[PDB]
């Protein structure tokens, strides 16, 4: 652990609490009112008890003190009810605003950065770690003022009564914060590793759940139970380590609380008998003095035991903030969010000059790329598997960072507004995914208010309507987890219906006709060939004989484009395309 | 509350620790009440005795009681928490691993009934919700019931009327207030359980779809749906917060009433004397102290509606019976596999049409078979019947002239190698992504199989130790395609099922893979599903399917001469 990092996380945590600054001050004021009302209640009981026990006053003569004692009790229950609701309201406003900040960045991060964590670890970050910050904002922050003012007000109420009792309480207090800080120095790091083990256990579970089919194929049932058992055992041991720190601190602060109550009880008990004579202002120690100090002794340490209890809620939020703050710090695809945007809906021109495409980890995916695709022209990317063809399409989507130059209509891609740039974009990807609930909600992803004529045109062009009668609900049939209801080639054509439903300035095709037989690939390519002519198109494909009308063919090798030109020139000129076409 | 019975039956494990925590919770409370009860009486008894009664008053014994109750209070609570939290999270660890073990037997069809983000919420979040059942329902409730009786019986010696007035109030509070808070919070607790699992499903679905959602502009309207679930979830959270605040306020008023009544009632007389004296402070300070035993009692039942809702979720998942069951008999894996199908029919769950209609084929040992057909014609459904993903309806499948349902599960996985149409890259290291098949393989064998399949660049830098999948490196579509072929070549099973293995591979890479498969898959029964009619001359038999049926079946040469559906695939 590093204290400097922890000091930086506490500053970040304390900044999020500004929105609830009014509510945090109200609970500080209400918590002080509870201290006032517990002193008044202890004073009324002691006065009543002293009169009955020592002066034998009948209970009927004592009616004002009972009236005020009941009134104090009702007021105290009202403040406790108010303070709990005020503290909760402050905490969830901060939690709601912190989660909005996290989800705001996850939108801008894109698929490449969402790859940085398992999807089950993102859920722990957003749900478990933001929710475990509540008690820091709701409880610990108001308590720092109550841990000082309330015990101090208790003592001031006992000096006028007995100065020896007020020194017993103050004689035990100074070791409370030293022991609080001593036990809890490692609590923030134990929480950080607890959330680390929970994110690892959650990310591991959802990863094996999504690959449960491959596990069943290879009979990995016994092995995966042990892998969960290891991850579950680590989480249990990190949870225990957090808990023994909170139990030790709670026990140590209870030791001083109980020691002082015994000390106050013994001091007054021996003082009454005459065993010891000090501690009073030249007057016999009254029974009201003993009862006042006895009732207020546990309440003197309550604000200090609560501070110790909420000191570990602060450590829980600091360990929870470690992973969130790291995500909020890592630079996204482009260092600065672009503000520029292109007005014309006409097909765009792509220029690349010494373009380098890199992963979020800095590994280059495509080497120096130099090409130009004029407006309305269509290009084909072909080459060996693993040569970075898909990285160029992911960089054009705005998902990856690039070091060179990549200009859309002369405007740098990083300067474009990502939301407005994506409205001029449409693509079918490699292994496409269907996020919407039904087949109709998936085709209508680009705009769910499309007409029935526009929807039917996309299904007819994408060759989707042929397998519609097979589905029970038709186009309204749900697709299930990862489109489990559809075959691979059926989900492929549903993703083609998304791309062909809205016009775009640039159309990308990663493997548009993947997992399609010889005939269905022909009908789907009929729609995609006609669609590629309507705007700038960049298609990646392994089919070579089929394409001869495309304006330019790019061949990559090791992330670099090495030949350009039409099919007629490249087919008979040798090089890698002819070698590629030879097979 | 009947759904909590299977989980209260986990007390049998760690019953010595869980019952030790109950005892230490009672002892802690008794010492806590006694510390403040002895100090209230000791001060009043000493004050009444005064200086004159010094020699007649036994002040040493009370001074030992308050000192003794101080350590017992602090030591008991510390150790009560240690034993109770230790046993609780061992129970939750076993419950989590037990719940996870139910998933793979349900993998093909049982898991399709659930959403993946909800299934994640059950195993990690809903199991953890049950810590309330082991930490703060049984120990607080039986701790408060024993302490109330000990207080009531103990005070009964001094006075019967005063003891049952304080004991009646405490006992009535213990038996009437927690059930009231259970009803007021059970509907909120059900929503709170439902809304957290709905938020986790929507968030994981939203995150795993950000490539498509961002481009087609659906991220905002899918985040709005997610942000609306959080509004409801935060509202249910606020509803439970108001119930806790009301519970705390009411507990302060009931305890106030007991103190007020004890002050008023005990003043008249305690045990029949006109002036009780120090005995007034005995009852007043008992009422002031004994109500700390009822503090966790009301919240024990208030949060039970959420615990019952979670326990229903786990119980539903673990009560599912898998559709496919395997014999426990031990069988030897045969070196040669020849499979036979006679009129195999299969209908998917909640469907009316048949995916497979009377499929029948005889594949001799060592044969290589190519399966062709249209998209959605049941090619993948056939290869999954052979894997016992589902039991066929009104059909039979045999391996080596013995039913496929009569094989041990370990023997069935050791006799079939599969290359699925969709390849999953696990979030482990590269070594662990290849140790799925042939766990005993060495790094020399793992490295060589990568060179043969064309993944030599994947051995650079970290290589086998490099982390793959989420949180690590994605392979490309072709690299995933070749990683699955590497997995199946390491399995080394007599029967190999390849679902479009050369998919998304360029012409040169496909030739190298098909050349590698031809060499490695010799004297192996192979059923290879292809959308590419290339090198079909090698296959001893070609199967052409359509709408779940085998239209034409024969050698590559025969299918061209007759000019059937296969000929149109070739040229046309
Ligand atoms: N989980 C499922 N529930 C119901 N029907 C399904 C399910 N999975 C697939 N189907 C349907 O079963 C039929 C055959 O599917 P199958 O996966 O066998 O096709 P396939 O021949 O492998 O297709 P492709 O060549 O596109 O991969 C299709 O109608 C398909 O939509
Ligand atoms: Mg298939």
């Amino acid at each position: 652990m590093n204290k400097s990092r922890q000091k930086e996380l506490t500053r970040w945590l304390k900044q999020q609490s500004v929105i609830s600054q009014r509510w945090l001050n109200i609970s500080r004021l209400l918590g002080f009112v509870s201290g006032i009302l517990i002193i008044a209640q202890a004073w009324f009981m002691a006065r009543i008890l002293q009169h009955m026990i020592m002066e034998n006053i009948p209970r009927e003569a004592l009616l004002l003190p009972f009236t005020l004692l009941v009134l104090t009790f009702v007021l105290r229950a009202w403040v406790v009810w108010l303070r709990e609701r005020v503290g909760y309201h402050a905490g969830q406003h901060i939690r709601f605003a912190i989660r909005r900040q996290v989800l705001d960045r996850l939108q801008q991060a894109g698929p490449a950065w969402i790859q940085g964590k398992p999807a089950g670890s993102w859920a722990t970050l957003v749900l478990e770690q933001i929710d475990d910050m509540h008690d820091y904002y709701a409880r610990y922050l108001p308590q720092m003022a109550l841990a000082v003012s309330v015990p101090l007000l208790i003592v001031v109420a006992i000096f006028p009564s007995n100065w020896a009792a007020a020194l017993i309480l103050l004689g035990t207090a100074p070791l409370i914060p030293l022991f609080m800080a001593l036990v809890g120095m490692g609590a923030a790091d134990a929480n950080r590793r607890n959330f680390l083990a929970l994110a690892r256990l959650s990310g591991h579970f959802l990863d094996r759940l999504r690959g449960m089919e491959t596990l069943r194929i290879f009979g990995r049932g016994e092995a995966e139970i042990e892998s969960i058992r290891s991850a579950s055992e680590d989480f249990r041991q990190r949870t225990m380590e957090v808990l023994r720190l909170a139990f030790l601190s709670s026990g140590i602060l209870e030791f001083f609380t109980s020691l002082s109550i015994a000390l106050v009880a013994v001091y007054f008990g021996f003082s009454y008998l005459g065993e010891l004579d000090f501690g009073h202002y030249d007057t016999g120690v009254t029974l009201a003095a003993g009862f006042l100090a006895l009732i207020l002794a546990p309440e003197f340490f309550q604000p200090l035991r609560d501070l110790g209890t909420f000191y570990h809620a602060k450590a829980q939020a600091v360990g929870a903030a470690d992973s969130l703050k790291t995500f909020m710090e890592t630079p996204l695809a482009h260092p600065q969010r672009g503000e520029a945007e292109l007005a014309s809906t006409d097909p765009v021109t792509i220029e690349a000059e010494e373009l380098f495409i890199t992963s979020p980890e800095g590994k280059t995916l495509a080497g120096p790329l130099n090409f130009t695709l004029p407006a309305g022209q269509r290009a084909v990317l072909v080459g060996r598997s693993g040569s970075g063809k898909s990285s160029l399409l992911n960089a054009l989507s705005g998902f990856l960072s690039y070091q060179g130059s990549l200009r859309i209509n002369g405007i740098e891609l990083r300067d474009l507004s990502p939301e407005s740039w994506r409205k001029h974009l449409s693509w079918v990807g490699q292994n496409p995914q269907l996020p919407a609930a039904t087949l109709r909600d998936n085709v209508l992803l680009a705009r769910p208010d499309a007409s029935e004529q526009e929807l039917q045109a996309a299904l007819d062009n994408a060759w989707v309507s042929e397998f519609l009668p097979l589905l029970p609900q038709g186009v309204d049939t749900p697709v299930g987890d990862q489109a489990a209801r559809l075959s691979v080639g059926q989900a492929q054509r549903v993703a083609v219906a998304r791309a062909l439903l809205n016009p775009c300035s640039l159309l990308l095709l990663d493997e548009p006709a993947a997992s399609l037989d010889a005939h269905s690939e022909q009908r789907v390519m009929e729609a995609l060939n006609a669609a590629s002519l309507r705007q700038t198109t960049l298609m990646v494909t392994h089919q070579l004989e089929d394409l001869a009308d495309w304006d330019v063919i790019w061949v990559m090798q090791d992330g670099r484009i090495i030949e350009q030109g039409r099919y007629a020139e490249l087919s008979v000129a040798g090089g890698p395309f002819a070698t590629l076409l030879a097979h | 509350m009947r759904a909590l019975l299977p989980y209260l039956a986990l007390y049998k494990r760690h019953k010595w620790m869980l019952s030790l925590g109950i005892v230490l919770a009672i002892v802690t409370l008794l010492a806590s009440i006694g510390l403040l009860t002895l100090s209230g009486w000791f001060l009043s008894a000493s004050a009444v005795a005064g200086v004159a009664g010094l020699y007649s008053f036994n002040y040493m014994l009370p001074a030992a009681g308050v000192r003794g109750a101080a350590i017992t209070r602090t030591a008991g609570r510390y150790f009560e928490r240690l034993v109770s939290h230790d046993a609780t999270f061992r129970v939750l660890q076993h419950l989590r691993i037990y719940t996870f073990s139910k998933l793979l037997p349900l993998s093909p069809a049982g898991l399709a009934r659930y959403r993946q983000g909800e299934l994640l919420n059950r195993v990690v979040a809903d199991v953890d919700t049950l810590d309330h059942l082991y930490l703060r329902v049984i120990s607080p409730l039986v701790g408060a019931f024993v302490v109330i009786m000990v207080v009531t019986i103990g005070l009964s010696f001094l006075d019967f009327t005063l003891a049952f007035t304080l004991g009646g109030i405490m006992l009535l509070t213990l038996f009437l207030m927690p059930p009231l808070f259970y009803r007021a919070g059970k509907s909120t607790g059900q929503n709170l359980t439902h809304l957290r699992g709905q938020y986790r499903q929507q968030l994981t679905a939203w995150l795993q779809g950000q490539a498509e959602l961002t481009i087609f502009g659906a991220s905002d309207r899918y985040r709005t749906q997610l942000e609306n679930t959080e509004i409801q979830w935060l509202e249910a959270q606020r509803r439970q917060s108001e119930l806790t605040a009301l519970s705390q306020a009411i507990m302060l008023l009931i305890g106030a009433l007991a103190v007020i009544l004890m002050l008023w009632m005990a003043s008249g007389g305690v045990g029949g004397n006109a002036q009780p004296g120090a005995l007034i402070a005995l009852f007043v300070f008992c009422a002031l102290a004994a109500f700390e035993a009822l503090a966790p009692v009301t919240g024990a039942f208030q949060h039970l509606g959420q615990v019952i809702a979670s326990a229903v979720r786990i119980s539903d998942l673990t009560d599912q019976k898998p559709e496919v069951t395997f014999p426990d008999t031990q069988t030897r894996v045969a070196d040669r596999v020849s499979l036979t199908l006679r009129d195999v029919q299969f209908t998917y769950p909640e469907q009316s049409q048949q995916a497979l209609k009377g499929i029948s084929l005889q594949v001799n040992a060592g044969e290589h078979i190519a399966i062709l057909g249209r998209t959605g014609c049941g090619k993948s459904t056939l290869l999954q019947q052979l894997t016992r993903a589902w039991d066929p309806q009104q059909g039979e499948i045999l391996l080596n002239d013995s039913p496929i349902a009569s094989l041990n599960e370990a023997a069935l996985r050791q006799t079939i190698s599969v290359v699925p149409q969709r390849v999953h890259l696990f979030s482990a290291t590269l070594r662990d992504n290849l140790l799925l098949a042939s766990p005993g393989s060495s790094d020399e064998a793992l490295s060589e199989i990568l060179r043969r399949v064309g993944l030599e660049k994947l051995l650079e830098d970290a290589g086998l130790n490099s982390w793959l999948g989420e949180g690590g490196r994605q392979l490309s579509g072709g690299e995933l395609r070749r990683l699955a072929i590497a997995r199946a070549l390491l399995h080394d099973a007599p029967l190999v099922l390849l679902d479009q293995p050369t998919e998304g591979l360029d012409a040169t890479t496909e030739s190298q893979i098909l050349e590698l498969l031809a060499e490695m898959m010799r004297e192996k029964t192979v059923l290879m599903v292809t959308h590419r009619l290339r090198g079909l001359s090698r296959f001893q038999q070609i199967i052409v399917m359509d709408n779940g049926q085998i239209i034409e079946q024969g050698t590559h040469a025969e299918l061209l001469a007759r000019q059937g559906r296969y000929y149109q695939f070739k040229q046309g």
